[PDB]
Protein backbone atom coordinates (compact mmCIF):
# COMPACT_ATOMS: atom_id res chain seq x y z
CA UNK A 1 0.00 0.00 0.00
CA UNK A 2 2.83 1.82 0.48
CA UNK A 3 5.11 2.43 -2.73
CA UNK A 4 8.15 4.57 -1.75
CA UNK A 5 8.38 3.50 1.52
CA UNK A 6 8.22 0.28 0.89
CA UNK A 7 11.17 0.24 -1.87
CA UNK A 8 13.24 2.36 0.85
CA UNK A 9 13.40 -0.45 2.93
CA UNK A 10 13.41 -3.29 0.50
CA UNK A 11 16.83 -1.48 -0.27
CA UNK B 1 35.41 1.68 41.85
CA UNK B 2 33.98 4.42 39.64
CA UNK B 3 32.47 3.28 36.48
CA UNK B 4 31.05 -0.72 35.84
CA UNK B 5 32.01 -2.57 32.58
CA UNK B 6 28.96 -2.19 29.78
CA UNK B 7 30.93 -4.12 26.73
CA UNK B 8 28.16 -4.42 24.77
CA UNK B 9 25.95 -1.47 25.58
CA UNK B 10 28.62 0.61 24.84
CA UNK B 11 29.08 -1.02 21.27
CA UNK B 12 25.12 -0.56 20.93
CA UNK B 13 25.79 3.11 21.96
CA UNK B 14 28.53 3.77 19.24
CA UNK B 15 26.65 1.48 16.27
CA UNK B 16 23.68 4.58 16.90
CA UNK B 17 25.88 7.95 17.33
CA UNK B 18 27.19 6.28 13.74
CA UNK B 19 24.10 5.74 12.64
CA UNK B 20 23.06 9.33 13.57
CA UNK B 21 25.92 11.22 12.76
CA UNK B 22 25.90 9.50 9.69
CA UNK B 23 22.22 10.43 8.69
CA UNK B 24 22.69 13.91 10.08
CA UNK B 25 25.34 16.40 9.71
CA UNK B 26 26.43 18.55 12.92
CA UNK B 27 25.97 22.34 12.97
CA UNK B 28 29.57 23.01 13.12
CA UNK B 29 30.06 20.81 10.18
CA UNK B 30 27.75 22.87 8.09
CA UNK B 31 28.27 25.61 5.40
CA UNK B 32 25.77 27.70 6.48
CA UNK B 33 23.88 29.95 4.03
CA UNK B 34 20.98 32.76 4.10
CA UNK B 35 18.18 33.74 1.80
CA UNK B 36 16.85 37.55 1.79
CA UNK B 37 13.68 36.20 1.38
CA UNK B 38 10.86 36.92 3.06
CA UNK B 39 13.25 37.85 5.88
CA UNK B 40 11.27 40.86 7.61
CA UNK B 41 7.76 39.81 8.64
CA UNK B 42 5.72 37.16 9.13
CA UNK B 43 3.48 36.37 6.10
CA UNK B 44 0.91 33.49 5.48
CA UNK B 45 2.84 31.00 3.56
CA UNK B 46 6.14 31.90 1.10
CA UNK B 47 5.92 29.26 -1.72
CA UNK B 48 9.42 29.90 -2.35
CA UNK B 49 10.48 28.56 0.99
CA UNK B 50 8.16 26.23 1.37
CA UNK B 51 9.10 24.83 -2.23
CA UNK B 52 12.95 24.44 -0.02
CA UNK B 53 11.58 23.31 2.93
CA UNK B 54 9.21 20.64 1.58
CA UNK B 55 12.44 19.29 -0.56
CA UNK B 56 14.57 19.34 2.70
CA UNK B 57 11.79 17.50 4.60
CA UNK B 58 11.67 15.08 1.91
CA UNK B 59 15.35 14.32 2.00
CA UNK B 60 15.52 14.25 5.85
CA UNK B 61 12.32 11.36 5.79
CA UNK B 62 14.82 9.89 3.13
CA UNK B 63 17.86 9.99 6.27
CA UNK B 64 15.76 8.56 8.34
CA UNK B 65 14.04 5.67 6.86
CA UNK B 66 18.27 5.11 6.54
CA UNK B 67 18.93 6.07 10.10
CA UNK B 68 16.16 3.53 11.44
CA UNK B 69 17.63 0.33 8.84
CA UNK B 70 21.11 1.25 10.99
CA UNK B 71 19.70 0.72 14.08
CA UNK B 72 20.40 -3.13 15.43
CA UNK B 73 17.11 -5.41 15.04
CA UNK B 74 15.08 -2.83 12.85
CA UNK B 75 15.60 -4.61 9.90
CA UNK B 76 14.44 -8.31 11.97
CA UNK B 77 11.39 -6.48 12.20
CA UNK B 78 8.42 -6.92 9.21
CA UNK B 79 8.01 -4.85 6.90
CA UNK B 80 4.70 -4.29 7.62
CA UNK B 81 6.09 -3.37 11.65
CA UNK B 82 8.99 -1.08 9.89
CA UNK B 83 6.47 1.33 8.26
CA UNK B 84 4.13 0.98 11.15
CA UNK B 85 6.77 2.06 13.40
CA UNK B 86 8.36 4.99 11.08
CA UNK B 87 4.84 6.43 10.67
CA UNK B 88 4.15 6.86 13.85
CA UNK B 89 7.76 8.47 14.89
CA UNK B 90 8.84 10.34 11.65
CA UNK B 91 7.53 13.73 12.71
CA UNK B 92 8.74 13.29 15.78
CA UNK B 93 12.43 12.94 14.60
CA UNK B 94 11.86 15.78 11.89
CA UNK B 95 10.94 18.12 15.31
CA UNK B 96 14.00 16.71 16.62
CA UNK B 97 16.32 16.73 14.11
CA UNK B 98 15.56 20.93 13.62
CA UNK B 99 15.73 21.97 16.98
CA UNK B 100 19.05 20.47 17.60
CA UNK B 101 20.11 22.44 14.55
CA UNK B 102 18.93 25.60 16.36
CA UNK B 103 21.67 28.64 16.81
CA UNK B 104 20.52 30.76 19.74
CA UNK B 105 22.04 34.17 19.17
CA UNK B 106 20.99 34.38 15.97
CA UNK B 107 17.84 32.80 16.38
CA UNK B 108 17.80 30.41 13.48
CA UNK B 109 17.90 26.71 12.72
CA UNK B 110 19.91 25.05 9.81
CA UNK B 111 18.72 22.82 7.46
CA UNK B 112 21.00 19.93 5.90
CA UNK B 113 22.43 21.65 3.10
CA UNK B 114 23.18 24.80 5.19
CA UNK B 115 20.23 26.84 4.74
CA UNK B 116 19.69 28.64 7.51
CA UNK B 117 16.54 30.57 8.52
CA UNK B 118 15.22 32.71 10.91
CA UNK B 119 12.02 32.81 13.27
CA UNK B 120 10.49 34.62 10.77
CA UNK B 121 11.32 32.79 7.40
CA UNK B 122 10.69 29.30 9.32
CA UNK B 123 7.19 30.54 10.40
CA UNK B 124 6.67 31.51 6.25
CA UNK B 125 8.35 28.75 5.48
CA UNK B 126 5.56 26.21 6.56
CA UNK B 127 5.81 26.67 10.56
CA UNK B 128 3.10 28.53 10.92
CA UNK B 129 1.66 28.97 13.89
CA UNK B 130 3.56 26.60 15.59
CA UNK B 131 6.78 28.23 15.55
CA UNK B 132 7.34 29.89 18.58
CA UNK B 133 5.90 26.93 20.50
CA UNK B 134 8.50 24.59 18.54
CA UNK B 135 11.19 27.77 19.23
CA UNK B 136 10.22 27.32 23.01
CA UNK B 137 11.32 23.71 22.79
CA UNK B 138 14.48 24.14 20.67
CA UNK B 139 15.67 26.42 23.46
CA UNK B 140 14.95 24.11 26.21
CA UNK B 141 17.08 21.43 24.80
CA UNK B 142 19.88 23.75 25.09
CA UNK B 143 20.86 23.46 28.67
CA UNK B 144 20.32 19.90 28.21
CA UNK B 145 23.64 19.90 26.29
CA UNK B 146 22.94 16.77 24.08
CA UNK B 147 25.49 15.22 21.53
CA UNK B 148 25.40 13.09 18.39
CA UNK B 149 25.08 10.19 20.62
CA UNK B 150 22.09 11.55 23.14
CA UNK B 151 20.29 12.89 20.01
CA UNK B 152 20.81 9.45 18.45
CA UNK B 153 19.24 7.22 20.92
CA UNK B 154 16.80 9.45 21.79
CA UNK B 155 15.65 8.68 18.02
CA UNK B 156 15.80 5.63 18.59
CA UNK B 157 14.15 5.19 21.75
CA UNK B 158 11.07 7.46 19.80
CA UNK B 159 11.06 5.00 16.84
CA UNK B 160 11.52 1.70 18.78
CA UNK B 161 8.42 1.70 20.38
CA UNK B 162 6.91 -1.11 21.12
CA UNK B 163 3.01 0.94 21.73
CA UNK B 164 2.32 2.12 18.60
CA UNK B 165 -1.13 0.82 16.70
CA UNK B 166 -1.15 -2.09 14.42
CA UNK B 167 1.87 -3.82 15.33
CA UNK B 168 2.33 -7.29 14.49
CA UNK B 169 4.73 -8.36 17.02
CA UNK B 170 4.71 -5.40 19.17
CA UNK B 171 6.34 -7.70 22.43
CA UNK B 172 9.73 -8.27 19.79
CA UNK B 173 9.34 -4.16 19.46
CA UNK B 174 9.60 -4.08 23.05
CA UNK B 175 12.71 -6.38 23.09
CA UNK B 176 14.88 -4.15 20.68
CA UNK B 177 13.76 -0.69 22.84
CA UNK B 178 14.74 -1.64 26.40
CA UNK B 179 18.70 -2.24 25.74
CA UNK B 180 18.40 1.67 23.99
CA UNK B 181 16.87 2.91 27.50
CA UNK B 182 20.18 1.11 29.51
CA UNK B 183 22.20 2.40 27.15
CA UNK B 184 21.05 5.87 27.49
CA UNK B 185 20.81 5.91 30.99
CA UNK B 186 24.41 4.53 31.04
CA UNK B 187 25.94 7.27 28.31
CA UNK B 188 24.28 9.87 30.64
CA UNK B 189 25.67 8.72 33.69
CA UNK B 190 29.90 8.62 32.72
CA UNK B 191 29.09 11.93 30.92
CA UNK B 192 27.16 13.84 33.62
CA UNK B 193 28.58 11.94 36.37
CA UNK B 194 27.11 13.05 39.35
CA UNK B 195 25.04 15.25 38.03
CA UNK B 196 22.18 13.18 37.51
CA UNK B 197 17.76 13.49 37.16
CA UNK B 198 19.61 14.21 33.34
CA UNK B 199 18.27 10.68 32.65
CA UNK B 200 14.28 11.48 32.92
CA UNK B 201 14.68 15.10 32.55
CA UNK B 202 15.87 13.82 28.34
CA UNK B 203 14.05 10.73 28.19
CA UNK B 204 10.69 13.22 28.76
CA UNK B 205 11.69 15.16 25.71
CA UNK B 206 9.90 12.22 24.19
CA UNK B 207 6.83 13.74 25.65
CA UNK B 208 7.64 17.18 24.31
CA UNK B 209 7.91 16.09 20.74
CA UNK B 210 4.33 13.86 21.10
CA UNK B 211 3.37 16.41 21.71
CA UNK B 212 4.20 19.20 19.06
CA UNK B 213 3.94 15.98 16.49
CA UNK B 214 0.05 15.62 17.12
CA UNK B 215 -0.39 19.00 16.63
CA UNK B 216 2.12 19.07 13.40
CA UNK B 217 0.02 16.44 11.97
CA UNK B 218 -2.94 18.89 11.76
CA UNK B 219 -0.92 21.49 10.37
CA UNK B 220 0.52 19.51 7.90
CA UNK B 221 -3.29 18.73 6.82
CA UNK B 222 -4.16 23.17 7.06
CA UNK B 223 -0.42 22.99 4.69
CA UNK B 224 -1.84 20.70 1.95
CA UNK B 225 -5.06 22.63 1.50
CA UNK B 226 -2.66 26.14 1.52
CA UNK B 227 -0.07 24.73 -1.10
CA UNK B 228 -0.79 25.07 -4.60
CA UNK B 229 0.81 21.53 -5.70
CA UNK B 230 0.62 18.13 -4.40
CA UNK B 231 2.04 17.64 -0.63
CA UNK B 232 5.44 15.04 -1.48
CA UNK B 233 4.59 11.35 -2.09
CA UNK B 234 6.97 10.61 0.92
CA UNK B 235 5.52 13.17 2.84
CA UNK B 236 1.72 11.80 2.48
CA UNK B 237 3.00 8.20 3.32
CA UNK B 238 4.59 9.84 5.92
CA UNK B 239 1.23 11.02 7.26
CA UNK B 240 -1.31 8.63 5.97
CA UNK C 1 18.01 7.75 58.28
CA UNK C 2 19.54 9.17 54.64
CA UNK C 3 18.13 12.32 54.30
CA UNK C 4 16.95 13.02 51.09
CA UNK C 5 14.98 9.27 51.36
CA UNK C 6 13.13 10.94 53.97
CA UNK C 7 12.21 14.05 52.43
CA UNK C 8 11.13 11.89 49.20
CA UNK C 9 8.80 9.16 51.30
CA UNK C 10 7.27 12.62 52.51
CA UNK C 11 6.73 13.89 49.00
CA UNK C 12 4.91 10.21 48.29
CA UNK C 13 3.05 9.80 51.04
CA UNK C 14 1.94 13.81 50.56
CA UNK C 15 0.63 13.03 46.79
CA UNK C 16 -1.03 9.79 47.48
CA UNK C 17 -3.34 11.20 50.14
CA UNK C 18 -3.92 14.50 47.90
CA UNK C 19 -4.95 11.91 45.30
CA UNK C 20 -6.99 9.65 47.15
CA UNK C 21 -9.07 13.10 48.84
CA UNK C 22 -9.57 14.16 44.92
CA UNK C 23 -10.26 11.36 43.43
CA UNK C 24 -12.41 8.45 44.84
CA UNK C 25 -11.12 4.99 43.27
CA UNK C 26 -13.56 2.46 41.09
CA UNK C 27 -13.81 0.02 43.70
CA UNK C 28 -15.12 2.05 46.44
CA UNK C 29 -17.98 4.22 44.46
CA UNK C 30 -21.97 3.35 43.67
CA UNK C 31 -22.00 2.60 40.05
CA UNK C 32 -25.07 3.41 38.24
CA UNK C 33 -26.03 3.70 34.40
CA UNK C 34 -28.19 5.26 32.07
CA UNK C 35 -30.30 4.45 28.60
CA UNK C 36 -29.50 7.48 26.97
CA UNK C 37 -28.24 6.78 23.37
CA UNK C 38 -26.69 3.78 24.73
CA UNK C 39 -27.07 1.41 21.58
CA UNK C 40 -25.78 4.07 18.60
CA UNK C 41 -23.64 6.27 18.18
CA UNK C 42 -24.64 9.60 17.47
CA UNK C 43 -23.04 13.56 16.78
CA UNK C 44 -24.25 14.68 20.45
CA UNK C 45 -26.50 13.41 22.93
CA UNK C 46 -27.18 17.18 24.16
CA UNK C 47 -28.42 15.02 27.71
CA UNK C 48 -25.10 13.43 27.94
CA UNK C 49 -23.35 16.47 27.08
CA UNK C 50 -25.14 18.44 30.17
CA UNK C 51 -23.97 15.67 32.65
CA UNK C 52 -20.52 15.26 31.00
CA UNK C 53 -19.37 18.53 31.22
CA UNK C 54 -20.90 18.91 34.90
CA UNK C 55 -18.98 15.79 36.11
CA UNK C 56 -15.77 17.64 34.07
CA UNK C 57 -15.86 20.53 35.49
CA UNK C 58 -16.30 19.46 39.07
CA UNK C 59 -13.59 16.87 38.22
CA UNK C 60 -11.32 20.12 37.31
CA UNK C 61 -12.29 21.52 40.77
CA UNK C 62 -10.94 18.41 42.37
CA UNK C 63 -7.35 19.05 40.05
CA UNK C 64 -7.32 22.61 41.39
CA UNK C 65 -7.48 21.55 44.94
CA UNK C 66 -5.22 18.84 44.03
CA UNK C 67 -2.30 21.11 42.53
CA UNK C 68 -2.71 23.20 45.73
CA UNK C 69 -1.75 19.92 47.91
CA UNK C 70 1.27 19.27 46.04
CA UNK C 71 4.16 20.93 47.39
CA UNK C 72 5.40 23.96 46.45
CA UNK C 73 2.64 24.54 43.68
CA UNK C 74 1.09 27.46 45.60
CA UNK C 75 5.35 28.95 46.10
CA UNK C 76 4.90 29.44 42.36
CA UNK C 77 3.68 32.92 40.56
CA UNK C 78 0.04 33.25 40.31
CA UNK C 79 0.54 33.19 36.79
CA UNK C 80 2.11 30.06 36.57
CA UNK C 81 -0.11 28.47 39.03
CA UNK C 82 -3.10 29.34 36.67
CA UNK C 83 -0.52 28.61 33.18
CA UNK C 84 0.59 25.07 34.32
CA UNK C 85 -3.14 24.15 35.44
CA UNK C 86 -5.03 25.26 32.39
CA UNK C 87 -2.04 23.47 29.79
CA UNK C 88 -2.12 20.07 32.09
CA UNK C 89 -6.16 20.15 32.82
CA UNK C 90 -6.73 17.62 29.98
CA UNK C 91 -3.87 15.32 30.89
CA UNK C 92 -5.56 15.01 34.27
CA UNK C 93 -8.70 14.30 32.77
CA UNK C 94 -7.51 11.68 30.57
CA UNK C 95 -5.63 9.70 32.85
CA UNK C 96 -8.33 10.00 35.62
CA UNK C 97 -11.39 8.99 33.27
CA UNK C 98 -8.66 6.28 31.87
CA UNK C 99 -7.92 5.17 35.30
CA UNK C 100 -11.90 4.50 36.15
CA UNK C 101 -11.83 2.32 33.01
CA UNK C 102 -13.75 -1.26 33.22
CA UNK C 103 -13.22 -4.02 30.57
CA UNK C 104 -15.44 -6.78 30.60
CA UNK C 105 -17.99 -3.85 30.83
CA UNK C 106 -16.41 -1.20 28.25
CA UNK C 107 -17.48 1.59 30.81
CA UNK C 108 -15.62 4.66 32.52
CA UNK C 109 -17.09 6.04 35.69
CA UNK C 110 -17.16 9.49 36.86
CA UNK C 111 -17.06 10.29 40.66
CA UNK C 112 -20.33 10.45 41.44
CA UNK C 113 -20.76 7.17 40.03
CA UNK C 114 -22.30 7.21 36.83
CA UNK C 115 -21.10 4.64 34.00
CA UNK C 116 -21.21 5.27 30.64
CA UNK C 117 -20.26 2.72 27.90
CA UNK C 118 -18.04 3.51 24.88
CA UNK C 119 -20.89 4.49 22.92
CA UNK C 120 -22.37 7.07 25.17
CA UNK C 121 -18.69 8.23 26.33
CA UNK C 122 -18.82 9.29 21.94
CA UNK C 123 -22.36 10.81 22.46
CA UNK C 124 -21.42 12.76 25.17
CA UNK C 125 -18.07 14.14 23.45
CA UNK C 126 -15.17 12.31 23.11
CA UNK C 127 -16.73 11.50 19.21
CA UNK C 128 -14.08 10.93 17.17
CA UNK C 129 -11.49 10.45 19.84
CA UNK C 130 -13.34 7.67 21.66
CA UNK C 131 -11.51 4.59 20.01
CA UNK C 132 -8.39 6.50 20.95
CA UNK C 133 -8.86 6.75 24.48
CA UNK C 134 -10.60 3.31 25.15
CA UNK C 135 -7.75 1.81 23.47
CA UNK C 136 -5.21 3.88 25.89
CA UNK C 137 -7.22 3.07 28.92
CA UNK C 138 -6.74 -0.56 28.00
CA UNK C 139 -2.83 -0.20 27.56
CA UNK C 140 -3.24 1.29 31.10
CA UNK C 141 -4.95 -1.66 33.10
CA UNK C 142 -2.01 -4.15 33.30
CA UNK C 143 0.29 -1.41 34.64
CA UNK C 144 -1.86 -1.77 37.64
CA UNK C 145 -0.96 1.58 38.65
CA UNK C 146 -2.23 2.53 41.95
CA UNK C 147 -3.22 5.72 43.82
CA UNK C 148 0.70 7.08 44.34
CA UNK C 149 1.65 6.20 41.42
CA UNK C 150 -1.38 7.80 39.31
CA UNK C 151 -1.12 10.49 41.37
CA UNK C 152 2.55 11.70 41.12
CA UNK C 153 2.37 10.94 36.91
CA UNK C 154 -0.10 13.78 37.13
CA UNK C 155 1.94 15.90 39.67
CA UNK C 156 4.68 15.38 36.57
CA UNK C 157 2.14 16.50 33.84
CA UNK C 158 1.02 19.53 36.33
CA UNK C 159 4.20 20.84 37.14
CA UNK C 160 5.74 20.62 34.23
CA UNK C 161 8.97 23.55 33.24
CA UNK C 162 8.45 23.40 29.64
CA UNK C 163 4.74 24.43 29.19
CA UNK C 164 4.35 27.75 27.12
CA UNK C 165 4.53 31.43 28.86
CA UNK C 166 5.81 30.20 32.02
CA UNK C 167 7.41 33.60 34.29
CA UNK C 168 9.90 30.64 36.31
CA UNK C 169 10.27 27.61 34.14
CA UNK C 170 13.42 27.49 35.94
CA UNK C 171 11.60 27.04 39.59
CA UNK C 172 9.20 24.86 38.24
CA UNK C 173 11.60 22.33 36.55
CA UNK C 174 13.50 22.16 39.65
CA UNK C 175 10.32 21.40 41.45
CA UNK C 176 9.44 18.58 39.05
CA UNK C 177 12.56 17.00 39.81
CA UNK C 178 12.00 15.73 43.14
CA UNK C 179 8.53 13.76 41.89
CA UNK C 180 10.33 12.41 39.12
CA UNK C 181 13.25 10.56 41.87
CA UNK C 182 10.19 9.57 43.99
CA UNK C 183 8.41 8.36 41.32
CA UNK C 184 11.27 5.79 40.24
CA UNK C 185 12.24 5.29 43.79
CA UNK C 186 8.40 4.19 44.12
CA UNK C 187 8.21 1.53 41.23
CA UNK C 188 11.72 0.20 42.44
CA UNK C 189 10.26 -0.30 45.81
CA UNK C 190 7.42 -1.93 44.51
CA UNK C 191 8.04 -3.53 41.82
CA UNK C 192 11.77 -5.61 42.01
CA UNK C 193 10.70 -8.45 39.36
CA UNK C 194 9.96 -5.85 36.66
CA UNK C 195 12.92 -3.63 36.19
CA UNK C 196 12.61 -0.60 33.11
CA UNK C 197 9.09 -0.48 34.74
CA UNK C 198 10.18 3.40 35.19
CA UNK C 199 10.55 4.05 31.98
CA UNK C 200 7.50 2.42 30.51
CA UNK C 201 4.82 3.58 33.21
CA UNK C 202 6.42 7.00 33.37
CA UNK C 203 6.33 7.45 29.34
CA UNK C 204 2.66 7.16 29.56
CA UNK C 205 2.60 10.55 29.79
CA UNK C 206 3.47 10.29 25.81
CA UNK C 207 0.09 9.00 25.39
CA UNK C 208 -1.41 11.98 27.56
CA UNK C 209 0.04 15.05 25.64
CA UNK C 210 -0.74 13.06 22.27
CA UNK C 211 -4.43 12.54 23.45
CA UNK C 212 -4.08 15.98 25.18
CA UNK C 213 -3.17 17.56 21.85
CA UNK C 214 -6.08 15.93 20.10
CA UNK C 215 -8.25 16.82 22.89
CA UNK C 216 -7.84 20.48 22.42
CA UNK C 217 -8.76 20.13 19.06
CA UNK C 218 -12.13 18.24 19.86
CA UNK C 219 -12.83 20.87 21.88
CA UNK C 220 -13.12 23.25 19.35
CA UNK C 221 -15.27 21.30 17.02
CA UNK C 222 -17.34 21.25 19.99
CA UNK C 223 -17.99 24.55 20.54
CA UNK C 224 -19.34 24.90 17.30
CA UNK C 225 -21.83 21.10 17.85
CA UNK C 226 -22.74 22.67 21.14
CA UNK C 227 -26.26 24.59 21.17
CA UNK C 228 -24.89 26.90 24.10
CA UNK C 229 -21.67 27.68 25.34
CA UNK C 230 -19.61 24.98 27.86
CA UNK C 231 -19.58 25.24 31.29
CA UNK C 232 -17.73 28.34 32.24
CA UNK C 233 -14.68 26.98 34.24
CA UNK C 234 -14.52 24.56 31.59
CA UNK C 235 -13.84 27.74 29.26
CA UNK C 236 -11.34 29.46 31.31
CA UNK C 237 -9.56 26.32 31.19
CA UNK C 238 -9.28 25.69 27.46
CA UNK C 239 -8.58 28.90 26.64
CA UNK D 1 -12.42 37.20 31.24
CA UNK D 2 -13.17 34.39 33.50
CA UNK D 3 -13.23 35.00 37.34
CA UNK D 4 -13.45 31.63 38.48
CA UNK D 5 -10.43 29.58 38.46
CA UNK D 6 -8.90 32.59 40.45
CA UNK D 7 -11.34 31.96 43.02
CA UNK D 8 -11.24 28.67 43.02
CA UNK D 9 -7.22 29.23 43.76
CA UNK D 10 -7.73 31.81 46.27
CA UNK D 11 -10.04 28.88 47.98
C1 LIG E 1 5.69 19.80 13.27
C2 LIG E 1 6.40 20.91 12.47
C3 LIG E 1 6.81 21.97 13.51
C4 LIG E 1 5.43 21.52 11.44
C5 LIG E 1 5.03 20.36 10.49
C6 LIG E 1 6.13 19.99 9.69
C7 LIG E 1 5.80 19.63 8.37
C8 LIG E 1 5.92 18.31 7.93
C9 LIG E 1 5.57 17.96 6.62
C10 LIG E 1 5.06 18.93 5.75
C11 LIG E 1 4.91 20.25 6.18
C12 LIG E 1 5.28 20.58 7.49
C13 LIG E 1 7.43 19.92 10.26
C14 LIG E 1 8.56 19.57 9.49
C15 LIG E 1 9.85 19.50 10.03
C16 LIG E 1 10.98 19.11 9.27
O1 LIG E 1 10.90 18.81 8.09
N1 LIG E 1 12.15 19.05 9.94
C17 LIG E 1 13.36 18.91 9.35
C18 LIG E 1 13.57 19.29 8.02
C19 LIG E 1 14.84 19.19 7.42
C20 LIG E 1 15.93 18.78 8.18
C21 LIG E 1 17.23 18.74 7.62
O2 LIG E 1 17.43 19.26 6.50
O3 LIG E 1 18.22 18.26 8.26
C22 LIG E 1 15.73 18.45 9.53
C23 LIG E 1 14.47 18.51 10.12
C24 LIG E 1 10.00 19.85 11.38
C25 LIG E 1 8.92 20.25 12.17
C26 LIG E 1 7.59 20.17 11.68
C1 LIG F 1 -9.68 14.89 25.70
C2 LIG F 1 -10.93 14.00 25.85
C3 LIG F 1 -10.42 12.64 25.46
C4 LIG F 1 -12.00 14.55 24.88
C5 LIG F 1 -12.24 16.04 25.31
C6 LIG F 1 -12.73 16.14 26.63
C7 LIG F 1 -13.43 17.33 26.86
C8 LIG F 1 -12.90 18.24 27.80
C9 LIG F 1 -13.48 19.48 28.02
C10 LIG F 1 -14.60 19.85 27.28
C11 LIG F 1 -15.11 18.96 26.33
C12 LIG F 1 -14.51 17.72 26.08
C13 LIG F 1 -12.35 15.20 27.62
C14 LIG F 1 -12.81 15.29 28.94
C15 LIG F 1 -12.46 14.35 29.93
C16 LIG F 1 -13.02 14.49 31.21
O1 LIG F 1 -13.81 15.41 31.43
N1 LIG F 1 -12.56 13.60 32.13
C17 LIG F 1 -13.09 13.44 33.36
C18 LIG F 1 -14.32 14.00 33.75
C19 LIG F 1 -14.85 13.67 35.01
C20 LIG F 1 -14.21 12.76 35.91
C21 LIG F 1 -14.82 12.42 37.16
O2 LIG F 1 -16.04 12.68 37.33
O3 LIG F 1 -14.25 11.72 38.04
C22 LIG F 1 -13.02 12.20 35.48
C23 LIG F 1 -12.47 12.54 34.23
C24 LIG F 1 -11.58 13.30 29.63
C25 LIG F 1 -11.15 13.15 28.30
C26 LIG F 1 -11.37 14.16 27.35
Amino acid sequence: RHKILHRLLQE
Amino acid sequence: ESYEMTAELDDLTEKIRKAHQETFPSLCQLGKYTTNSSADHRVRLDLGLWDKFSELATKCIIKIVEFAKRLPGFTGLTIADQITLLKAACLDILILRICTRYTPEQDTMTFSDGLTLNRTQMHNAGFGPLTDLVFTFANQLLPLEMDDTETGLLSAICLICGDRQDLEEPTKVDKLQEPLLEALKIYIRKRRPSKPHMFPKILMKITDLRSISAKGAERVITLKMEIPGSMPPLIQEMME
